[PDB]
RNA sequence: CGCCGCC
C-alpha cells in the first residue's frame, strides 16, 4: 500500500512500453502544464540542498516545497519541485520513481494544480 | 498568409533552387506539413465559425478542406 | 619420436627456468640494494547500439532465387 | 558472523571437519569421470546437481544399503518426473503414488 | 519556468520570418550564407591558430554557473543538468533507446523477410 | 533417436530374408519410425549373420593390441583386418582391456 | 649452397627416380594414363 | 550488487581421494581467510566438499576463477551450497544485554 | 561419380597393401621441425573445453547459426534435413543438454556412421559434396568454432596463413602488392638483380594426409583426447547409390573441422618450404609478432633471397629477389642435372594471350633458365609423399633488366607491375583499373598494378550464368531474374575494378545477359523485337516487372585488331553492346558500386579519424553520439557499424571465419557467389540503391504504367500506395501435406502467369505482325 | 517449360494419401510379411484369432 | 560499318 503505488506508475510506463503508445497520447499529455510533481517516501534526513542535488539531474528546481512540520516537527516526508521544463517532470517521474535513498524507496509523481501544503499521501 | 508561409519553411535551411517556386523537403516533411496546413485550415474554419473541431465528421472534414460551399 | 622429442623439450624448459633464477633474482638485489640510498630515504551513446540484430551471413546459405538486394524499401 | 555450533547445525552429515611454455601432455590416467548419471534417465541442469547429486555415483545396492536407497530411489524419481519424457514422467508419478 | 521562454523564442523567430521574409529562400538568402561562413565544420586546421584553449566564461542559460563536465547521460530532452546531476536512476532512458534501436532493427530485417518470394 | 528395440529387429530379419540386399527404402517402408538410412546402419551394424557378435577370442586380442597402435584411431580401418568387424566391439575391446591393464 | 642448409629436405636427388617418357599402353581403362589425366582434369 | 547468490559457502565436486588435509588448505586459503571445510566420509562424498569461508568476495574469487580449473588430474566444479535445513533449533541461550553497548 | 569413386577406393586399397607412402625418416623429419617451431613460438597447447567453460554457450550459438543458415528455403526433405534442423533447434531450447552431448560425444566416441558423398557439376569442374549425419555435425561445428578461437586467441597461425580475416583484395594488394614495392630497392637491376614471382599449389594436400603422421602432428597442439576424434572421423564409409567404400588415408573435407586440418597442415608444409630460420624471421619474435607483409629491422630482411610468401588454401605465391651471383649458382645448380639448350618454349606467357606481347614474359634464356630453376628448388624440399608442385598448373614470372614486366595471378584475378622507372613516357596510370602504388617510406608513386580478371574467374561465370540457363526451365522468370541478378552482383561486386579493363568479359556479359533476355522470351513463345520491350525487364519488382541488373548496354570499346596482340595502343572504334540505341539509356550496373582503390583510401582515413576522436573523447569526457557518421558510418573496409551491432559480444568469437565460408563447398551444394564475405563481420561492401530510382527514371516513373494493366488494375487511382504480394511464399509448414510428385518439385505456374497477366497489354499489342488473331470463346 | 524434363505425373490420378490409410496399408502389408515367414518357417503354434 | 521477328 505505501509503495504499491511505486508498482502502479511503472506498470504504468511498462504498459504504455508493450503496447507502444506514441508520446502525444502517453498520459503526461494530461499532466501539461504543470511543472510541479508530487515526491513521495523521503527519509527524513534529507534537507532542502539534498533533494535539489538529487533532483536537479534533469534541470534545477525553481521552486521547492519540503513539508516541514509547524512547531514540534522538522520533515513530514513529501515534497514538492518545480523544474523549468515540464518535460523534465517527464523525465523525473520516468526515472525517478522507485529509486531508493538510504533505505526507503521514493516515489514521483506529477501534481498538476498547486503547492498543496497538507493533502496528499503520508 | 503569415502562419502558412513559416509553415513550409520548418527548418532554418530550407533552400528552394531557383527553378522551383515551393521549398525542397524530403516526402516525410512534406506529409507533416500537409498535416499542419490541413490543421491550420480546420483551426481557421473551427475560429471563424465557433465549431468544434473535434465534432466534425471526415466528409465534412473533406468538404472543408477542399472548400466545398456548406 | 616423440618420446625422443617430448624429454629434448622437457630439458630445455628446465634451463630455461634456470636461467630465470640465474637472471631476474640477481637483478632483484640489483632491485634491492639501490645503493643511491637504499631504504635511508569512453561512454558511447546507447542510440549508437543493436541498431542491426543478425548473426547469420544475409548472403543467405548460397541460395540465389530470394533477391537480396535493395537492403531498404521503394515507397 | 557463524559459530561452528550453528556450522555443523546448517550441515548435513556424511561429512568431516579437519610468454607461456610448450610441453606436451602424455596419456592420461582416463579422466572421463561421470558427470551425468549411469543410466537413460534425464539430463541434468547444472544446477541441479545438489539435489540429485547422490544419483551420479552407483549404489550397488549393498554395504551402503539400509532400505534408506529405497527411500531415495524416489530421488531417481522426481528426477524423472521433473526432467524427463511424458512416457518417463507418469510412469514414476503412477509408481511414486502408488507406493 | 523555461518553455515559457523558448515560446517566446519561437514566436519572435516566428516574427522574424514572417513580417518581413518572401515565402521561399533561396541558396544565397544573405542569411544562409553568414551560416556557411559560421559553421563549426570540424577539421580545420587553423582552429587552434585562433582559439588559446577549451576554457569556461560564466556560459550558461541564467547568469548563475552552469555546471561542470563530468558527462551526463542522454536523456531524449536536452536538460539544463545542473547542481550535481550524478546519474541515479532506475535505468529507464536506457531502456527505452535500446527499446527503439531494436524497433528499428527488426523492422529492418521484417522488410528482408517480407520481399524475399518477389 | 534409434533405439531399435526387438520388434523391429525382427522385423528387419524378416524384411531382408524377403527383399534383399542393395534395396533399403522398400523395406524402411515398413518400420513407421526408421528410414533406409537406419536400416542399413543397423543391419550391417548389429544384425548381420556374418556378425560373431560374441566370443572374444586369444589370437584376435594380441592381434589388435598391435594393429591399434600401427594406425592408433581408425577403428574402420582396422575392423575388417580384426575381422570382429563390428568396429566398436573393437573399440570395446580396446577399451575393456586398457581397464584390464590398468585397474 | 650458403642459402638453404637449414631446410630439411636438402634433396631429392631425383626427379621421377629415373626419366619421364613412357608412350606405354595400358587398355584397362580404369588405369589407361588418358583416364588418370581425364579424372584428374576435371575433379577436384 | 548482488544480494540473491548465497556465499559463505562453496560446494565442491570432483575432487581427489588423494587430498590427505593439506591441500583444499591450500587452495582454499589461498583466496582468503577460511572458515573451515567439509570433506566427505561415504565414498560417494569422499571425493567432494563443502568449503566456507568468513569473507563474501573471497568466495566470488573461488567461484568466478576455479570453474572447470584443472588439478591432480581430477578437475573440479564449483557451486554454491543451499543452506536450507537443520536438525536442532538451539534453545536456552541466555545471550543477554549484559552492557556491551 | 562411378569412376571416382571406384578410382578412390583401388587408391585407398593401395594404400594399404603398398605401405604409408612416407618413410620413416620421412615423417620423422616433419615431426621434429614441427615440435622445433611449436617451441621457438611457446606455442600452448590447446586444452579440452571444460563443461564449466566460460565462453562456451557463445561458440554453440554461432555452431548453430553456421548451420541453421544452410535452411532458407523449405521445400526441404522426408527426414534429414527436417531432423538435421529439429536437431538444431533442440540444441537451441537447451544448450546444456547439446553442450554436455558435445563433451560426451567428444571424449568417448570414434567408431562414426556413413557420409554420403554427391558432386557439383561444375562444368570443367566437379567438387565433392559430403554430407554427414546431423548428430555428430553439431558436435564438429561446434568443435571447429572452439579451435578457430582457440588457435587464434593463442595465435598458432603466423600472419602468411591466408584467407585471415582481412579481405579477398587488400590480401590481393594493398598487403601484397604495397608488400611488394615496399622492399629495399625492388628494381635497382644495375648490378642484374632480379625480381621472381612463383605461384602455385600444393597438388593434391588433401588426398596426401596420412591419417597416422596427422594424429601425431595435430596432438602437439591439441588435447589429445580430441586429436583422436579428429583423426577418427576422416575414415569412415562414404557411400553412393550402391558404393561403399572405407577411407583411409585421404582426409574427407566435408567435415567441419577441416579448414583446421587443412591449415595446419599447410602451416607444417610451409615450414618444410621457407625452411625454419627465414620462417622465423617472418613471423617475428613471440613478444612482438609480426603483421602479414612487414618485418623486424630490414637488415633482416636483406638476408635469404625469398622477401615474402603468403598461402592462399592450397595455394602459395612466394616472391624471391636475386642478386646476380646467386642467381648464377642456383642457374647452373639447375644446369648440373638438365642438359639440352632450347628447351624453353613451355614457361609461362607462350600460350598466355591475356596481355599483348610485350606485356607478356620475354622467354629470354636467362630469365627463362632461372625461372625454371628456381621452380626446380622448390619443386624439392617438399618431397613426393606429402604433397608435389606440378609444373604445368604452376606458373612463375620473372623481372630482370630484360622484363620490364612483373605478372602473377592472385586471389582470383590476375595483374601486373610496371614501375614508373622503366617506362619512357608515364604509362597513364590515372583512368581505370590500373591502382597505383606507392613506396610509403618516401609518399611518393611508384608503381602501377594493372588488373584484369583471371580467365578460370570469367569461365566460372560463364559456367555459372550456363547452368542458370539450364534450370531455367524448373523456375519462374522472377526467379532466374533473380538469379542472373545475384550472379552478377557475385561477380562485380568482387572484381570492382578488373571489370572494366578486361575486355574479353565485357563480350561475355553482352553476349550471357541477352542470353537470359531470349530465355525468358521463348517462355512467352515471343521472342519478337517490340512485342517484348526492355521496359519488362529492367523496371525494379516494387512496381512489377522482373528487375534485372544491366551490364550489357555498355558500348563495348575495341582497338585495332592488327596491333591489340602486339602493344597496349589506347582506344577507337566504340562497338554497340545490347541491341537498344532508341536513347533509353539503361544504367550500368558498375556505377552504382564504389571502386576497389577508393574503398581502401576510404578504409585508411575513416579508421585513423576513429581512433583519432575515440582519444579525443577519452581526452575530455564527452560521449561519441553521432560525430561516427560523417564518414556516413559505413565506410572503412570493417564498415563501422559493424562494431556498434546486437551481436558484437558473440562475433568476437566468430573467429576464423572466411576460410569456413570457403570451405562451405564441400558441404551443401548451392555454390556461394558471395563466398569472400558476409554481412555481419565486414559490413555491406556495397549499397546499390538509388540503381532502382536511376532505373525508375531512366523509364520514365508513370513506365510500364502506361503498358501495365493499371487502368484496369482498377480504379487505383494514386499508383503510389501500389503493394505486391506478401502472401505466405515462405509458408512455414505449409499445412503440411503429403505432395505427389509434381505438385513436389515442378514449377509453381501461378506468378508466372500473373506477371504475363500484367503486361498483357505490351504482350498482346495488336499491331506488331497485324495477321492473324484469334479471339476465346465467350 | 521442360515438356520433357519435368517431373511427372499421371492424369486422374487421385493422389497419394494420407498417413492413416498409408499406414492402415503398413500393418496389412506386415501382416502378409509376417504370414509368409512363419509359412517359410512352417510354424504350426502360430494361431491368429478372431480378431486379428 | 546497325544481329534480331517461331509452328
Ligand atoms: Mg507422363
Amino acid at each position: 500500500n505505501p509503495l504499491t503505488k511505486v508498482k502502479l506508475i511503472n506498470e504504468l510506463n511498462e504498459r504504455e512500453v508493450q503496447l507502444g503508445v506514441a508520446d502525444k497520447v502517453s498520459w503526461h499529455s494530461e499532466y501539461k502544464d504543470s511543472a510541479w510533481i508530487f515526491l513521495g517516501g523521503l527519509p527524513y534526513e534529507l534537507t532542502e540542498g539534498d533533494i535539489i542535488c538529487v533532483f536537479s539531474q534533469y534541470g534545477e528546481i525553481v521552486n521547492i516545497n519540503l513539508v516541514r512540520d509547524k512547531k514540534t516537527g522538522k520533515s513530514k516526508g513529501f515534497c514538492f519541485l518545480c523544474y523549468e521544463d515540464q518535460r523534465s517532470t517527464i523525465l523525473a517521474v520516468d526515472n525517478f520513481n522507485g529509486i531508493k535513498i538510504k533505505g526507503r524507496t521514493i516515489r514521483v509523481d506529477h501534481v498538476s494544480n498547486y503547492r498543496a501544503p497538507k493533502d496528499s499521501e503520508e | 498568409n503569415d502562419r502558412a508561409k513559416v509553415i513550409l519553411k520548418p527548418d532554418k535551411t530550407t533552400i528552394t533552387e531557383p527553378h522551383h517556386i515551393w521549398p525542397t523537403l524530403t516526402d516525410e516533411e512534406w506529409i507533416k506539413v500537409e498535416v499542419q496546413l490541413k490543421d491550420l485550415i480546420l483551426a481557421d474554419y473551427g475560429k471563424k465559425n465557433n465549431v468544434n473541431v473535434a465534432s466534425l465528421t471526415q466528409s465534412e472534414i473533406r468538404d472543408i478542406i477542399l472548400g466545398m460551399e456548406i | 619420436a616423440d618420446r625422443k622429442a617430448r624429454e629434448a623439450v622437457e630439458m630445455r624448459a628446465q634451463v630455461e627456468r634456470k636461467m630465470a633464477q640465474k637472471e631476474k633474482e640477481k637483478h632483484e638485489e640489483k632491485l634491492r640494494e639501490m645503493a643511491q640510498k637504499a631504504r635511508e630515504r569512453v561512454q558511447y551513446d546507447q542510440r549508437l547500439f543493436n541498431q542491426s540484430k543478425g548473426m547469420d551471413s544475409g548472403f543467405a546459405g548460397g541460395e540465389d532465387e530470394i533477391y537480396n538486394v535493395y537492403d531498404q524499401a521503394w515507397r | 558472523p557463524l559459530s561452528d555450533e550453528e556450522l555443523d547445525a546448517m550441515f548435513p552429515e556424511g561429512y568431516k571437519v579437519l610468454t607461456g611454455f610448450h610441453m606436451q601432455t602424455e596419456d592420461r590416467t582416463m579422466k572421463s569421470v561421470n558427470d551425468q548419471p549411469s543410466g537413460n534417465l534425464p539430463f541434468l541442469k547444472p544446477d541441479d546437481i545438489q539435489y540429485f547429486d547422490k544419483l551420479l555415483v552407483d549404489v550397488d545396492e549393498s554395504t551402503l544399503s539400509p532400505e534408506e536407497q529405497k527411500e531415495r530411489k524416489i530421488m531417481k524419481l522426481l528426477l524423472k518426473i521433473k526432467n524427463g519424457t511424458p512416457p518417463m514422467r507418469k510412469a514414476a508419478l503412477r509408481q511414486i503414488t502408488d507406493k | 519556468g523555461l518553455a515559457q521562454s523558448r515560446q517566446q523564442q519561437q514566436n519572435v523567430e516566428d516574427a522574424m520570418k514572417e513580417m518581413q521574409k518572401p515565402l521561399a529562400r533561396y541558396i544565397d538568402d544573405e542569411d544562409l550564407d553568414r551560416m556557411l561562413r559560421e559553421q563549426e565544420r570540424e577539421g580545420d586546421p587553423m582552429a587552434n591558430f585562433i582559439k588559446k584553449n577549451k576554457a569556461k566564461e560564466n556560459k550558461n542559460k541564467k547568469v548563475r554557473p552552469r555546471y561542470s563536465g563530468p558527462a551526463p547521460p542522454p536523456n531524449r530532452f536536452w536538460p539544463g543538468y545542473r547542481w550535481d546531476g550524478v546519474d541515479r536512476s532506475n535505468g529507464f532512458e536506457q531502456k527505452r533507446f535500446a527499446r527503439l534501436a531494436s524497433k528499428k532493427a527488426v523492422e529492418e530485417l521484417a522488410y528482408k523477410w517480407s520481399v524475399e518470394d518477389m | 533417436g534409434g533405439v531399435w528395440r526387438n520388434t523391429e529387429d525382427e522385423i528387419l530379419k524378416a524384411a531382408v530374408m524377403k527383399y534383399g540386399k542393395n534395396q533399403w527404402s522398400r523395406i524402411a517402408s515398413l518400420l513407421h519410425r526408421k528410414s533406409a538410412k537406419q536400416c542399413k546402419a543397423r543391419w550391417y551394424e548389429w544384425l548381420d549373420p556374418s556378425i560373431k557378435k560374441t566370443e572374444w577370442s586369444r589370437e584376435e586380442e594380441e592381434k589388435l593390441l598391435h594393429l591399434a597402435k600401427l594406425m592408433p584411431t581408425q577403428w574402420r580401418t582396422i575392423a575388417p583386418i580384426i575381422g570382429r568387424t563390428a568396429a566398436q566391439c573393437l573399440e570395446h575391446y580396446e577399451f575393456l582391456l586398457d581397464k584390464a591393464a590398468q585397474r | 649452397r650458403r642459402w638453404d642448409d637449414d631446410v630439411v629436405f636438402k634433396n631429392c636427388a631425383k626427379g621421377v627416380d629415373d626419366q619421364k617418357k613412357d608412350k606405354r599402353f595400358v587398355n584397362d581403362t580404369l588405369r589407361s594414363e588418358f583416364h588418370k589425366k581425364f579424372m584428374e582434369k576435371y575433379i577436384k | 550488487r548482488l544480494p540473491p547468490e548465497v556465499n559463505r559457502i562453496l560446494y565442491i565436486r570432483n575432487l581427489p581421494y588423494k587430498i590427505t588435509a593439506e591441500e583444499m588448505y591450500d587452495i582454499f586459503g589461498k583466496y582468503g581467510p577460511i572458515r573451515q571445510i567439509r570433506v566427505g566420509n561415504t565414498p560417494e562424498t569422499r571425493g567432494t566438499a563443502y568449503v566456507v569461508y568468513e569473507d563474501i568476495f573471497d568466495a566470488k574469487n573461488a567461484c568466478d576463477h576455479l570453474s572447470g580449473f584443472n588439478v591432480c588430474n581430477r578437475y573440479l566444479v564449483v557451486l554454491y551450497y543451499n543452506a536450507n535445513r537443520a536438525f536442532q533449533k538451539m534453545d536456552t541461550k541466555k545471550k543477554e544485554e549484559q552492557l556491551k553497548l | 561419380t562411378r569412376l571416382y569413386l571406384k578410382a578412390e577406393q583401388e587408391r585407398q586399397h593401395n594404400y594399404l597393401k603398398d605401405g604409408p607412402y612416407i618413410t620413416a625418416e620421412e615423417a620423422v623429419a616433419v615431426y621434429t621441425t614441427t615440435v622445433h617451431w611449436l617451441e621457438s613460438r611457446r606455442f600452448s597447447p590447446i586444452p579440452f573445453p571444460p563443461l564449466s567453460y566460460k565462453h562456451d554457450t557463445k561458440l554453440l550459438i554461432l555452431a548453430l547459426e553456421r548451420l541453421k543458415e544452410a535452411y532458407s528455403v523449405k521445400s526441404r526433405l522426408n527426414q534429414s534435413q527436417r531432423e538435421e534442423l529439429g536437431l538444431i533447434e533442440q540444441a537451441y531450447d537447451n544448450p546444456h543438454e547439446a553442450l554436455s552431448r558435445i563433451k560426451r560425444h567428444l571424449l568417448t566416441q570414434r567408431a562414426f556412421k556413413e557420409v554420403g558423398i554427391e558432386f557439383m557439376d561444375l562444368y570443367s569442374h566437379l567438387v565433392p559434396v559430403y554430407d554427414v549425419e546431423p548428430l555428430e555435425k553439431i558436435t564438429d561445428a561446434y568443435l571447429d568454432q572452439y579451435l578457430w578461437y582457440e588457435a587464434d586467441k593463442r595465435r598458432l597461425f603466423p600472419p602468411w596463413i591466408k584467407p585471415a580475416d582481412t579481405e579477398p583484395p587488400p590480401l590481393l594488394v594493398y598487403k601484397w602488392c604495397q608488400g611488394i614495392n615496399n622492399l629495399q630497392d625492388v628494381w635497382e637491376t644495375s648490378e642484374g638483380e632480379c625480381n621472381v614471382m612463383l605461384e602455385s599449389r600444393f597438388e593434391k594436400m588433401y588426398e596426401k594426409i596420412d591419417l597416422t603422421l596427422l594424429n601425431r602432428l595435430l596432438r602437439l597442439i591439441v588435447d589429445h583426447n580430441i586429436a583422436d576424434y579428429m583423426t577418427a572421423k576422416n575414415n569412415v564409409v562414404i557411400n553412393y547409390k550402391d558404393m561403399n567404400h572405407t577411407n583411409s588415408y585421404g582426409i574427407i573435407r566435408g567435415l567441419q573441422f577441416a579448414s583446421f586440418i587443412v591449415q595446419y597442415y599447410g602451416l607444417v608444409m610451409d615450414l618444410l618450404v621457407l625452411g625454419l630460420h627465414r620462417a622465423s624471421e617472418m613471423a617475428g619474435p613471440p613478444q612482438m609478432p609480426n603483421d602479414f607483409l612487414s618485418f623486424q629491422d630490414i637488415a633482416t630482411e636483406a638476408a635469404h633471397p625469398i622477401r615474402l610468401f603468403c598461402r592462399y588454401i592450397d595455394r602459395i605465391h612466394i616472391f624471391f629477389r636475386f642478386t646476380a651471383d646467386e642467381a648464377r649458382d642456383l642457374i647452373q645448380r639447375y644446369l648440373t642435372e638438365h642438359p639440352d639448350p632450347n628447351n624453353e618454349n613451355i614457361v609461362g606467357y607462350n600460350n598466355k594471350k591475356c596481355w599483348p606481347r610485350d606485356a607478356r614474359m620475354r622467354l629470354m634464356k636467362h630469365d627463362v633458365n632461372l625461372g625454371r630453376a628456381v621452380f626446380w628448388d622448390i619443386k624439392n624440399r617438399l618431397p613426393r609423399s606429402v604433397t608435389t608442385v606440378q609444373w604445368e598448373n604452376s606458373f612463375v614470372s620473372v623481372y630482370s633488366k630484360d622484363n620490364p614486366n612483373l605478372l602473377f595471378n592472385m586471389c582470383g584475378f590476375e595483374c601486373r607491375i610496371l614501375p614508373k622507372c622503366r617506362t619512357s613516357y608515364e604509362e597513364f596510370t590515372h583512368k581505370d583499373g590500373v591502382w597505383n602504388l606507392q613506396n610509403e617510406v618516401t609518399k611518393e608513386r611508384t608503381a602501377q598494378c594493372f588488373l584484369r580478371v583471371d580467365d578460370e574467374s570469367m569461365q566460372r561465370f560463364h559456367n555459372r550464368v550456363r547452368q542458370i540457363l539450364m534450370a531455367s526451365g524448373s523456375t519462374t522468370f522472377t526467379k532466374i531474374v533473380n538469379k542472373w541478378n545475384t550472379a552478377l552482383i557475385g561477380l562485380m561486386t568482387y572484381f570492382r575494378e578488373a571489370v572494366v579493363n578486361t575486355q574479353e568479359l565485357l563480350d561475355l556479359l553482352v553476349k550471357c545477359e541477352n542470353k537470359i533476355q531470349t530465355r525468358i522470351k521463348i517462355g512467352l513463345n515471343s521472342k519478337m523485337p517490340s512485342r517484348f520491350p526492355p521496359v519488362v525487364f529492367y523496371t525494379p519488382k516494387e512496381l512489377g516487372g522482373l528487375g534485372m541488373l544491366s551490364m550489357g548496354h555498355v558500348l563495348i570499346p575495341q582497338s585495332d585488331l592488327r596491333w591489340s596482340k602486339q602493344t597496349d595502343v589506347g582506344i577507337t572504334h566504340f562497338r554497340s553492346g545490347m541491341s537498344h540505341e532508341e536513347d533509353q539509356l539503361i544504367p550500368n550496373l558498375y556505377r552504382y558500386i564504389q571502386p576497389w582503390e577508393s574503398e581502401f583510401i576510404d578504409s585508411q582515413r575513416v579508421w585513423a579519424e576513429y581512433a583519432l576522436k575515440r582519444q579525443e573523447a577519452i581526452a575530455q569526457n564527452r560521449r561519441l553520439t553521432l560525430e561516427d557518421l560523417e564518414d556516413s558510418w559505413d565506410r572503412g573496409i570493417p564498415r563501422i557499424n559493424t562494431l556498434f551491432q546486437k551481436d558484437r559480444h558473440t562475433l568476437a568469437y566468430d573467429k576464423g571465419w572466411r576460410v569456413r565460408t570457403d570451405f562451405k563447398q564441400y558441404q551443401v551444394l548451392k555454390q556461394n557467389p558471395f563466398w569472400w564475405t558476409h554481412q555481419r563481420h565486414d559490413g555491406k561492401l556495397w549499397n546499390l540503391n538509388n540503381y532502382r530510382t536511376d532505373m525508375i527514371q531512366a523509364l520514365g516513373g508513370v513506365e510500364g504504367i502506361l503498358e501495365h494493366t493499371l487502368f484496369k488494375g482498377t480504379y487505383f487511382p494514386t499508383w503510389e500506395g501500389l503493394f505486391w504480394e506478401k502472401a505466405s511464399g515462405f509458408e512455414e509448414s505449409m499445412k503440411w501435406k503429403k505432395l505427389t510428385n509434381a505438385q513436389r518439385s515442378g514449377l509453381n505456374q501461378i506468378p508466372n502467369r500473373r506477371f504475363t497477366l500484367w503486361w498483357s497489354p505490351t504482350i498482346n499489342r495488336a499491331n506488331v505482325y497485324v495477321g492473324f488473331q484469334v479471339q476465346l470463346d465467350l | 517449360m521442360d515438356f520433357q524434363h519435368r517431373p511427372g505425373g499421371k492424369t486422374g490420378s487421385g493422389g497419394v494419401a494420407s498417413s492413416s490409410e498409408s499406414n492402415r496399408d503398413r500393418r496389412e502389408r506386415l501382416r502378409q510379411l509376417a504370414l509368409e515367414t512363419i509359412d517359410i518357417n512352417k510354424d504350426p503354434y502360430f494361431m491368429k484369432n478372431h480378431l486379428g
